[PDB]
DNA sequence: GAATAA
DNA sequence: GAATAA
DNA sequence: GAATAA
DNA sequence: GAATAA
DNA sequence: GAATAA
DNA sequence: GAATAA
């Protein structure tokens, strides 16, 4: 929902890729995300075996190929990740407090679970838009900036604005002497929240604790329109701010709203009454 | 080697078996009136006048 | 006018989805007056305003609570809706018209599609939801449009025009 | 003689819209749980005993 | 498998609600762990499981 | 060439709604910049075709 | 019946 | 038009 | 001419 | 694209 | 979808 | 199996 495909949880991940892509925001006008393709791919399942006499506990951690990482989707319930800082957003630290892919009462999680030599790749296509439009360039050293989506949830306290509801209707600034009303429609994108977790399984004491070897892989398809020949101030038009949380807070949830539901533009059919 | 007997059993692939909030019910609305439709009045809605049906 | 004599029946039928691109509109009980049938129309009142959701390309703001938003935002093909009645033939009497009082049965009956909730909460589900074109104000009395046709113009060039060009 | 014109007009026949009270709705219950079964125990329902599904 | 009942409808009716029905045994069921004797009784196993139940 | 849709032949000031005024300046400027933008560049809905890195 | 004949 | 679009 | 040669 | 869309 | 849409 | 049996 976020965009750490840059890496931001630490600034030692950049790699030239990065590098290449802000010299592309330089000169560019404006960009699109054309696909987003993420693979996980786990090396090892480890839990830490806790072997309790009364008064004592023995600690080993030890492989567990018989268990694997719980890729989670949130499709039943609404949910957001808090985002506060860079770091704030990465895959490992990054938690909801009383939030676990196993209830024992609705189980609200479709999960995907890799074992040790499995990966979890998911292609997400980030192109969303339609009408000759493009996103801003942007070096996405800021956080609580979002992926290409037409989702029309945005808290109260940080309005992501026109670009994110599906008809974007906005204002860019072209200078103080020109404006242009940039308006486009696009098509609505659902992101889930998406979590890594472990089996949930009471030990003695508690849940028994697990902790993943993987390799993420997360790289990312932008077509970076690049500058005119010429200067066009008034040729952002076609351009759209992402739908990055504008706010004074600190902490920002950015909204993940599980499914778009389809309805039917089709009248009945089997109905009994005639009619 | 993981392996057991069962009926009705398979390797478990991904199960969330809560719609992602796509139903549809079906009503229709069903209101048959007999009505009176009276210009003989001087009273209000009774009159020479046009009566509305405010679909 | 559409005239029907006894033992005949007027029924005739409106098509109420105007709505593209997977939206509803809200929930609604219709315990409500001042509250419209589906359409885009485009005409309302500077009393009171039925807001985007009654033009043709809705741009609404849904609450979702205090600190979400849902800038839900659709198009929609535009409904005409002309002003429909049931009166009598106008015949001069001697005094004036002639009265005509119709022993009738209406008979109205709407489909619709409720699309139920999702198997799990999701405030932030309203992003395909709309609020009906109900008058907002004040006023006691409101005046509900109907606008009677929507023209039909061209996106084709001209033929037969007698100037070469 | 009785006439008149309309669209989606018609003699009338027999109209009671209403149905004679045959309707079905059909909602499937959706109940996962994740559980725990755990005979370590030698509290109530933790044993070496059989947990039981009352289907 | 022959029902014969009376439901009340209020007081002054009565309904003499009388069907057959295909008769079902329906058995107990369990989740139960291998029983294995260890030096001191049973070994002890807790399954991690979801049930899921639809209806 | 124009094509000039002329009124109906009842007044609908309600009408409107598919008119739009048309893009003229408003203001109070005596000298207005009317603007011109060369181009409208062509970006693509395509995938790419001919990378070299797998995926 | 490039000069407007639907 | 395993995540219910009759 | 999974390691980007349009 | 009887309610005028050359 | 001579004005760079791989 | 105009009176709604997907």
């Amino acid at each position: 929902q976020c965009i750490w495909w840059r890496g931001l949880q630490n600034a030692a991940n950049v790699n030239q890729t990065i590098n290449n892509m802000i010299a592309l925001n330089t000169i560019s006008y404006g960009v699109r995300f054309l696909k987003a393709k993420l693979c996980i791919e786990v090396y090892a399942v480890t839990r830490k075996r806790l072997i309790q006499t009364g008064a004592t506990s023995y600690y080993t951690d030890d492989f567990e190929q018989g268990q694997n990482l719980f890729i989670g989707w949130a499709d039943r319930k609404a949910e957001s990740i808090p985002i506060t800082t860079p770091a704030d957003l990465d895959e490992t630290k990054l938690t909801v407090a009383n939030t676990t892919l196993f209830d024992a009462n609705n189980d609200n999680i479709t999960k995907e679970e890799v074992p040790t030599r499995e990966k979890w790749c998911h292609t997400w296509d980030l192109d969303v838009l339609n009408h000759n439009y493009l996103w801003e360039p942007n070096n996405l050293d800021s956080q609580w900036t979002l992926i290409p989506g037409a989702q029309a949830v945005q808290p109260t306290a940080t309005p992501i604005g026109p670009t994110y509801q599906e008809i974007v209707i906005a204002t860019k600034a072209i200078g103080a002497n020109e404006s242009a009303l940039v308006t486009t429609i696009q098509d609505r994108r659902s992101y889930p929240r998406l979590m890594l977790s472990q089996p949930q399984i009471k030990d003695e004491t508690d849940t028994m604790k697990f902790k993943y070897q993987i390799r993420i892989s997360t790289e990312l398809e932008m077509e970076h329109h690049i500058k005119p020949d010429i200067a066009n101030p008034w040729l952002t038009r076609q351009t759209l701010p992402l739908p990055a949380l504008s706010g004074d807070g600190t902490t920002r949830y950015v909204p993940c709203v599980p499914y778009e539901t389809h309805v039917s533009q089709r009248n009945w059919n089997h109905v009994g009454e005639y009619l | 080697t993981k392996e057991g007997y069962g009926k009705h059993i398979t390797s478990m692939h991904v199960r969330n078996i809560f719609n992602q909030g796509n139903q549809v019910i079906r009503n229709i609305v069903k209101q048959q009136r007999y009505e009176l439709l009276d210009f003989t009045g001087t009273e209000a809605g009774t009159t020479n006048l046009p009566k509305i049906i405010p679909y």
